[PDB]
C-alpha cells in the first residue's frame, strides 16, 4: 500500500507580472531553513478531476505572485560578505504532483504508523539548485475508496503557517465559486539595522550555508501525529483547582503534557522554545512571518518529575519574548528543533475551512521538515473544534518510547 | 461602331478570371491557462536533461529568440516529462480548429451546407481519417464536397492552401471555400539532445486560423480583401536547399526537425528569388524603369553601379513577414529598407504568440486590423517560407475600412502593444 | 445564317472545358527478391507473437483473403523483428517512386522541365520535406512548379489526385501534370496484438504508379484515355462511417489502423450512394427510361415491385473495382450482376500484387491493357473507397487501341493468368 | 569477446514451385536426428556486405527448392501407427542470421578451445514447432579485423555431407559470376518394404519420438577440432614397414590413431562405426544420403594396447557393411555416436571450393550436432591439400584427457 504514479506539472499566474522583485523581510530570512507539510484528507473525490483542481490556481496565483516566484540573490556593491536574497517574481510556477494510492484511506488515517505525511506531501526543499527550486508543491493523490488527500508542502521562507492556511483557503474559496478576501502585499519589506550579533538562547546558530537551505539532522526523524480527545482535556483541568492563573487551558496544558512525556524519556529538557502563532501581533499582510518566538526556563524542579499544572503555569507567565532578536540576527538561525524542543501554538488557525465545493475536510494534519535534533510539538485543532491534534516530530528513537509514556495519560 | 462591339464585350467578360474575395477569417486565441514563460521552460528543460550543454544552448536561443511571456503550449507539454500520445494530440486538433471555425460561423452567418471546397493544411500531424474529414464529421457538411488535406509542406503551406482554393474557385462558380491553416505542437516535441534539433522546441507555439474565401458577386458588399496575386517559388532543386530543413532520427531514435547551419544563406536566396519574380507584378511603372532605362546604362558604362534595390514601400502599405525568427526579419528589414513602423506586426506577433507555423500571417493581419491601420484601398503583402525551401507570397487588396473593435485575437491586449522588446531576456 | 454564327460559335467554344487526356502511365513491378509467401508470413508472425488467438485469426484472414505467392513486402518487414526506421521507410519511398517515374520518362519522351503540376498522394508516410519535394529534388524540376502533397486521405486518394490534376488543368492552359499514387508499407506495420488492427498487416503490399496527364492538343493523338467524369462521395458526415476505418493506439502504445466490425454495411452504403450519383451521367437514355417512367407505376400502382437495379454492363466495357479484399468484389458482383470476365482484373490484381492501397486501379488497368482487351472506344470505370469513407469514381474513355505487348508490370506473367483462385488456401 | 547482435532474416526461391511434395527416401529418415554445422572462415571480408551474400540465394534456392521447404506428415489410410514424413515444398525460407564478433579471427582459429562451432553456427533443430522449423540456417559473422565466418547449420534429413558441400559450392558459383552445374532431383524416392525388425549393431535404436527430432545426451558434448600435419602423416606411415596392405594412410591411419587415443581414456571401445562418405557409390541425385554405415569389430586384443598399424589394417578390410539394413529399418536409428564410436570419412569432400569471389577460405571446419553418448570423429581435409583436420565430438569430460594423450603422436 504505497503511493505510486507521480506525474508532475506546473501552474503559472494568469497575468504577466513582469520585472518585479519581492523584497524579503528580516524575519523571513530567519525561518528560511524550515518547511511545512500539510495533508488535507477528503472523503469523496467525486467531481474533482485534475483539471477542476488546477484551473482555479491561475486566478489564485495572480493575487499571490511571490508564491510563483523563485529565490535569487542581490549584489554586493560594498563588502562582498552579505548577499541578501529576494523573491524575483518571474512566473515560474507551482508544482502539481498527481499521484494515486491503493490503500483504504479511512484505515490509513486511523493507523498510527510513524510517517504518513512524508508520502502524501512531495518530499522536496529549496535544494542544490536554489535558483530553480519551487516554493510550493501540491500533491493531489486519489485513493482506492474515492478519497482525496491534498498535500501542500509550503516553504517557510515566503510565508508563515497562518499565512499559509489562509493562502490555501483563498484557493478553496475560488474553487467553491465565492469571492476571496483581497490580499495585502503593498507595503514593501525594508531591512532594518541595529547591530545585534549575539545568538538568542531560543535558537541555535548553525554554520553558514550557501546553496542548500536544509540542515541534515543526523538522526532519522518521523512525524507521529496522535490525538487529544475531549474527556482528557477535562481530565487535565482537575489539577487546576485551588489556584487561578492566566494559563490558557487548551494549549499550555497539552504542551506541558508532551513536555513531561519527553522529559521522562530524554535527560533534561531544561529550556523549551514556545512559538506562539498569535493573532493580535499579525499585520495586514498575507505573506509575512509574525510568530512570537520565546524560551521558558525551568527555574526550579526538573520537568521529568513535576505535575502538569506547574509546567502549565510556567509555560504561560514565565515566557521571555525574543522575536525581535531572531529577526535582527545576521547568520542562519534554525528555530524549530535547533536549540530546544519547540512547542508550536497552531491552534487558533482555521485549518478546517478548506471547503472545496461544499465539503468540509475529514482530517487535517500539519507536519514539518528541516527540524533540528531536538523535536517539535504542533498542537493543532480538531474537526469538531473541541479536541486537539498533537503532531510531534521526533528522532524516531524517542517515538516508540513516547507512545508508552503517553498511554497512561490518554487511556 | 455599333455591331463590332459585343464581339469584344463578350470575350473580355468571359476570358477574365473570376475574382476571389476574402469574406472573413478567425484566429484562435489560446487561453491564459496554457502560457509558458521563460523560467517555466528553462526549469522544465533543466529537469529533463542532465548535460549542461543542452540547456545552455536553449537559454541562448530563447533569451534572444524575441518571444514573450504569453506564448502558449498545448496541455501535454505542461507535464515535466511531456507525453505525446495520439489521443492527446487529436484532442488538441479538436480544440484549435473547432473553436476557430465556431468563431468564423458566428461572424459571417456561414450555414455549413454552403461550404463547397475545404482545404486543410497541417505539416506533421495527419491521421488516417484526415483533419478535413474531422471537420466534415463535426459540422455535418455535404457528401459532394471537394476536401483536400495538404500535409508535409512545412511552414509555408498557408499560402499553398490559398492558391489551391483560388484555383478551385475559378473552375466551380458560385462557391465558398473554407481554408484552415494550423499546427499541432503535441507530436512536434523532440525528446532527444541533439543541438540542431532543439530549435523547433523553443519557437513553435499554438495557433490556428480558419479562412473563408468566396468567388460570388454577392460577397462584394461584405468582404474585406480581394486576392490579387499568389507567387510560389520552390527552391527544392538545389541539394543545399532541400536538406536544409530536414526531418531525421537521432542516435537514440527520436524524430525531429534537423535545421542546417547555413539556413540564413539559403533563406536569403529563396527570398531574393521570390521578390524578383513578384517585382514586375506589384511595383509601379515609375519604379519598374530600372530595367530599360537604368540597366541599359549598366552593360556598357560600368559593370557594377551603386546598389539599388527597388523600394517596395511605394507598392505596398502593409507588410506581413512570417514570424520565423528575429534574425530573418532583421535581415529582410535591411534589404528592402523597411521602416520601423512597417515591421511592427511581424515583430509583435512573434512577441505575443510565438512562431505559429502555418498561420502566423493571419495574426499579423489581425494586428493591422485591430490597430485601425487598414484603410480602404491598401495593399497587403504576406511572405512565407517553409521546409523544401519554398517561399510563397500573396498580395491582397482591402475593400472596406475595418473598424477598430474587431473581436479578434488581439482585442484584450491591443491597448498595451507595441512594446519595447529587449535584445537579451535576462536570466 | 452567315453573320449570327460568331456569337453562337464563340460563347460555346469558351464555355466548353479543356479536355484532360491520359498520355501514358507507368506502374512499379516489384522484384522477385522481395516476395512474401503464405508460409513465410505465417512463420514470421508465429515467431513474433506468443498467443494462439492472434495467430489463428491471421491464418483465417490470410488463407481466405485471396492473395498469392508473388506479393511483395519492403526490405524491412523481412526481418523476424521488423525494425521500421525513418531512413528505412524513406529509402523504400525512393525505390517505389523513382523507379516508376523513370519508367514513365523513357516511354513518353517527357522532359522533366515540362512538368508544370505535380500531385503526390500517400496515406501514412509524409516527411517534413514532402514526397513532392523529393521528386522535385531528384529530377531537378522548375522553381515555379505547382506541387501539392495530399496525405492522410486513405486508399481512395488515387482518384482525389486525378480530380485535382483535372481541376488544375482547366485553369492553366497547355500544361503537363504528373500524378504519383503510392503507399509506404514500412511505417504501416502494427507491432501489437489487437485482433481488429492486424487486418492491414495481411493485405497491404508494395506498389506505386505514376500517371501523366495533359490538356494540350498535340498530345491528343499520342494519348490513350480521355477523362470523362470524376464523381466524389464523402460519407464522413455519418457518425458511424467516420470512425469505420480509424487510426488508433492500443494499450501498449503501438499505432495502427483499427477497422470496425460493421465495415461491410458501411462500404455497401458509400458504393450505392456513388453509383446513384453516377447513374444518370453514364447510363443510356433508353435504359434511363425505367426511372422517369417506371417510378410513376410505383406511387400510384404498387409500392414494392421486383428488384430492378439498372445494369451497368450496357454503360461500360471494363470494370476496375479497387482490390480491397475478396469480401468486397463478390458483393459488388452479386447485386450488380457482372460476368466473371468483368471482375477478372480486380481478382487477378489482388491475387498477384495484393492490396496496394492507392494504386490498385492502375494495375487493374494494366491487366486489361496486357491481355489486348482494350479496343478503341471502350469506357473504363474505376471505383475506389477509402478511410473516412470517401468513395470516389472515375470514368475514362479509350482513344486508340493498345497493342498487345505493353511492357507493363504484367507482361512477365500474363501467359499464366487468369489462374484459379481457391476458396481456402490449404495449409 | 562473444558474438552479439543477431538479426534474423529469410530468403525464398525466386520462382513459385507450386504444390510440389518432395518425398524423402528410406535412408533420408535414418539420418533425421543428426545435424551438420560447418564454418567457413574468410580472411578479407571486403565488399562482402549482407546484401550481396543474400542476392544469389534467391536463384540458388530455385534449383534447390526442397531446402526451402518444411517437414510435414502424410496420413495413413490403413493402420495409423506409422505416418511417413515428407518435405512439402512451400517456399517458407532459409534463415540468414547476421551477427558480429569483436575478437581477432586468426587468433580464434588457433585457439584450441572446446566449443567454437556452436557460436558461429545458429544452434537450432527440427524442434517442437516441427512444421515451422527451417532445414538450413546460415549465419554471417563479421569480425573486428575484417574476417568473415559463414556458419551453415544443415539438417541431415534433407541431404548428406557431400550433398551439403556441393550444394553450398553451387551458391558460391552463382555469387562468383560463374555458371553452376545442373541439379538432379528428377527420379522420385519410393519406399521398399523389406520387413526388417532386426536393429543393426552399428546403430542404437532410440525410443519413439514424435515432435522433437533430437536425442538429448546425458553427458554434455563439445567439439574439439585439432590438426594433423604432413610431418606426422609421414610419421604414421613408417610402422607399415615389412608389410604391404590396403591401409589407405590418410583416413584409416588417422582415425585408428584417434580410436587408440580414445580407447586409452575409456574402458573398452572394441567396436566402431565407420561412416564412409564415399564418392564412387553416389547416385546422380543432388540431395540424398549415400553414406556407407558399417561396423568394425576388434576380434581379439583391445585397441588400447594394439599399435596404430594393426588398427589401420583392421579398419580397411574388416568393415562389415550395414548401410542396406539401416535404411530399411522402421524405428528411430541414431547412427552418429549411438552404438559405438563413429568415424566419418569426410576427406574427399571439396570443402575448400567455396571461392565466393576469388577468395579461397583460410580455415574450414565441420562439426555435428545430435551426436550420441559415444563420440564422432570427422576426418576433414586441410587447406593446402596435404594434412587432415580432425574434428572430434566427445563428452566434455573426455576432451581434457584426449589432448594430453594425442600430443605424443602429433608433436
Amino acid at each position: 500500500g504505497a503511493v505510486h504514479g507521480h506525474r508532475l506539472s506546473t501552474v503559472v499566474p494568469s497575468s504577466v507580472t513582469g520585472e518585479v522583485d519581492y523584497a524579503l523581510a528580516d524575519a523571513d530570512l530567519a525561518f528560511k531553513l524550515h518547511y511545512l507539510r500539510g495533508v488535507y484528507y477528503y472523503r469523496s473525490g467525486d467531481g474533482l478531476a485534475t483539471k477542476v483542481l488546477k484551473d482555479p490556481m491561475f486566478p489564485w496565483l495572480d493575487d499571490h505572485f511571490p508564491v510563483a516566484g523563485r529565490v535569487r540573490r542581490a549584489e554586493a556593491e560594498g563588502d562582498g560578505a552579505p548577499r541578501r536574497p529576494y523573491i524575483k517574481c518571474n512566473d515560474c510556477g507551482v508544482r502539481i504532483v498527481e499521484a494515486r494510492c491503493d490503500r483504504d484511506m479511512a484505515e490509513w488515517i486511523r493507523d498510527a504508523a510513524p510517517g504518513r505525511i512524508r508520502q502524501l506531501c512531495y518530499d522536496k526543499v529549496l535544494g542544490p539548485e536554489l535558483f530553480f527550486s519551487p516554493l510550493l508543491y501540491v500533491q493531489i493523490t486519489n485513493f482506492k475508496c474515492g478519497g482525496l488527500a491534498l498535500g501542500f508542502s509550503w516553504a517557510h521562507l515566503i510565508g508563515d503557517i497562518p499565512s499559509a492556511a489562509t493562502c490555501f483557503n483563498k484557493w478553496a474559496q475560488i474553487l467553491s465559486g465565492k469571492k476571496p478576501e483581497a490580499t495585502v502585499l503593498t507595503p514593501p519589506n525594508q531591512p532594518l539595522q541595529g547591530q545585534s550579533p549575539a545568538a538568542p538562547r531560543s535558537v541555535k546558530q548553525v554554520g553558514p550555508m550557501e546553496d542548500l537551505w536544509l540542515v541534515p539532522a543526523g538522526r532519522d526523524m518521523a512525524c507521529y501525529s496522535f490525538h487529544v480527545s475531549d474527556a482528557v482535556l477535562k481530565k487535565l483541568h482537575q489539577q487546576q483547582n485551588g489556584r487561578q492563573d492566566a494559563a490558557a487551558g487548551t494549549f499550555e496544558l497539552v504542551s506541558a503534557l508532551v513536555w513531561q512525556a519527553v522529559a521522562k524519556i530524554r535527560g533534561d529538557v531544561d529550556t523549551v522554545t514556545v512559538v506562539r502563532a498569535d493573532a493580535a501581533a499579525r499585520s495586514g499582510k498575507s505573506l509575512a512571518n509574525e510568530m512570537k518566538v520565546g524560551y521558558v526556563e525551568s527555574a526550579g524542579s526538573s520537568p521529568a518529575k513535576t505535575d502538569v499544572a506547574e509546567l502549565a503555569a510556567l509555560l504561560a507567565k514565565n515566557v521571555v519574548d525574543e522575536t525581535a532578536a531572531v529577526a535582527a540576527f545576521q547568520g542562519d538561525v534554525l528555530v524549530y528543533g535547533g536549540a530546544n524542543l519547540t512547542l508550536v501554538d497552531m491552534e487558533q488557525v482555521d485549518l478546517y475551512g478548506l471547503e472545496i465545493k461544499g465539503q468540509r475536510p475529514v482530517y487535517v494534519e500539519y507536519g514539518m521538515d528541516g527540524v533540528g535534533d531536538e523535536g517539535a510539538v504542533l498542537v493543532q485543532p480538531d474537526a469538531d473544534g473541541r479536541g486537539r491534534l498533537v503532531t510531534v516530530v521526533l528522532p524516531g528513537d524517542e517515538i516508540d518510547s513516547l507512545r508508552a509514556a503517553l498511554g497512561s495519560a490518554l487511556h | 461602331s455599333a455591331f463590332l462591339v459585343v464581339f469584344v464585350g463578350t470575350v473580355y467578360v468571359m476570358s477574365r478570371p473570376r475574382p476571389v474575395y476574402l469574406v472573413d477569417y478567425a484566429c484562435y486565441k489560446p487561453p491564459a491557462s496554457c502560457r509558458v514563460p521563460f523560467a517555466t521552460f528553462m526549469e522544465h528543460t533543466r529537469l529533463i536533461s542532465d548535460d549542461d550543454k543542452s540547456v545552455r544552448f536553449q537559454t541562448r536561443i530563447l533569451e534572444r529568440s524575441g518571444l514573450g511571456e504569453d506564448t502558449c503550449l498545448p496541455p501535454a507539454n505542461h507535464y515535466i516529462p511531456p507525453n505525446p500520445s495520439m489521443e492527446a494530440s487529436r484532442a488538441e486538433a479538436q480544440l484549435v480548429i473547432f473553436s476557430a471555425i465556431d468563431d468564423l460561423v458566428r461572424r459571417t452567418g456561414l450555414k455549413p451546407k454552403d461550404i463547397d471546397i475545404l482545404v486543410v493544411n497541417c505539416s506533421l500531424f495527419s491521421p488516417t481519417p484526415s483533419l478535413s474529414a474531422m471537420i466534415i464529421n463535426k459540422y455535418k457538411l455535404r457528401s459532394n464536397i471537394r476536401s483536400f488535406n495538404l500535409s508535409g509542406m512545412g511552414c509555408s503551406a498557408g499560402l499553398i492552401s490559398i492558391d489551391l482554393a483560388r484555383d478551385m474557385l475559378q473552375v466551380h462558380p458560385n462557391s465558398n471555400a473554407l481554408v484552415v491553416s494550423t499546427e499541432i505542437i503535441t507530436p512536434n516535441f523532440y525528446q532527444g539532445s541533439r543541438r540542431d534539433m532543439l530549435l523547433p522546441n523553443c519557437l513553435f507555439r499554438m495557433g490556428a486560423a480558419a479562412i473563408l474565401l468566396s468567388n460570388r458577386r454577392r460577397e462584394a458588399r461584405r468582404a474585406k480583401y480581394r486576392l490579387v496575386h499568389v507567387v510560389r517559388t520552390h527552391k527544392g532543386a538545389d541539394d543545399r536547399a532541400y536538406r536544409c530543413v530536414y526531418e531525421e532520427e537521432d542516435e537514440q531514435g527520436f524524430s525531429g526537425i534537423s535545421l542546417s547551419k547555413e539556413l540564413m544563406a539559403i533563406a536569403g536566396d529563396a527570398l531574393k528569388s521570390n521578390i524578383t519574380t513578384i517585382g514586375p507584378l506589384v511595383l509601379p511603372m515609375s519604379e519598374q524603369l530600372l530595367f530599360f532605362f537604368r540597366l541599359v546604362g549598366r552593360k556598357l558604362v560600368n559593370k557594377g553601379w551603386r546598389p539599388y534595390i527597388p523600394d517596395f514601400k511605394l507598392a505596398f502599405e502593409h507588410f506581413c513577414i512570417h514570424a520565423g525568427g528575429r534574425a530573418v526579419i532583421d535581415e529582410l528589414q535591411k534589404n528592402l529598407q523597411l521602416s520601423p513602423r512597417h515591421v511592427e506586426a511581424s515583430r509583435m506577433t512573434l512577441h505575443r504568440f510565438g512562431n505559429t507555423s502555418s498561420s502566423s500571417l493571419w495574426y499579423e493581419l489581425a494586428y493591422i486590423e485591430a490597430k485601425g491601420r487598414m484603410r480602404r484601398g491598401d495593399r497587403v503583402w504576406q511572405i512565407g517560407f517553409g521546409s523544401g525551401f519554398k517561399c510563397n507570397s500573396a498580395v491582397w487588396k482591402c475593400l472596406r475600412s475595418i473598424k477598430t473593435p474587431t473581436n479578434g485575437p488581439w482585442d484584450d491586449c491591443i491597448h498595451r502593444y507595441p512594446v519595447d522588446v529587449p535584445e537579451v531576456v535576462k536570466l
